[PDB]
């Protein structure tokens, strides 16, 4: 031990854009998240529950128009997507909170 | 027409955005803003102004040979 251990320093969440165009691939891929605080804070839990609630869609569910979660239903019944997944990620004292979706190119705005 | 997902095909773009919450509305704005303005400037003054000074003076010549065309000397 002694001298030369370091802490970690935190880590500024911005807040932009990186877009990859690339028209050859056959389907968009979209991230979006807000910042989350990190693995300490208690308020993760609440922030799960929320992430439940919305859930995940996939086209090989079984259940489409019946989905509780609306954007699953709305996503199911109008093809709106192949797959879609909340997450919340943790890092130190931050995190991603956000989700992620798969779709074909006329239904990337419908699906935001 | 038009939309958006028809317009065109494009490959191996990228391109960084930041939110406007996160940036200034008028950064270097006096500092490389000015210097742009005179450049814009150099680049069309051979284009622009001629043609106007032509008329400038056709303009006040013109003024000119008429009020002082409602005088006269002998005869």
């Amino acid at each position: 031990d002694e001298d030369a251990v370091p802490t970690l320093s935190p880590c500024r969440f911005t807040g932009s854009q990186i877009c990859h165009r690339e028209d050859g691939l056959p389907l968009a891929h979209v991230a979006i998240a807000v910042e989350g605080p990190g693995w300490a804070h208690p308020d993760n839990v609440a922030l799960q529950v929320a992430n439940a609630i919305i859930g995940h869609y996939d086209c090989t569910y079984g259940g489409g128009a019946h989905l509780s979660s609306p954007l699953a239903s709305i996503a199911a019944t109008n093809k709106l997507c192949q797959s879609f997944q909340t997450f919340n990620i943790c890092y130190a004292d931050t995190g991603l909170l956000g989700a992620h979706f798969v779709c074909d190119h006329m239904s990337i705005d419908d699906m935001m | 027409g038009r939309q958006f997902g028809h317009l065109t095909r494009v490959r191996h773009v990228i391109t960084y955005s930041l939110s406007p919450f996160e940036q200034r509305a008028f950064p270097h704005y006096f500092s490389k803003g000015i210097p742009n303005v005179l450049r814009r400037t150099r680049a069309c003054i051979l284009r622009v102004a001629p043609p106007f000074v032509a008329f400038y003076l056709v303009y006040t010549w013109g003024t000119q040979e008429f009020e002082k065309s409602k005088r006269k000397n002998p005869a």
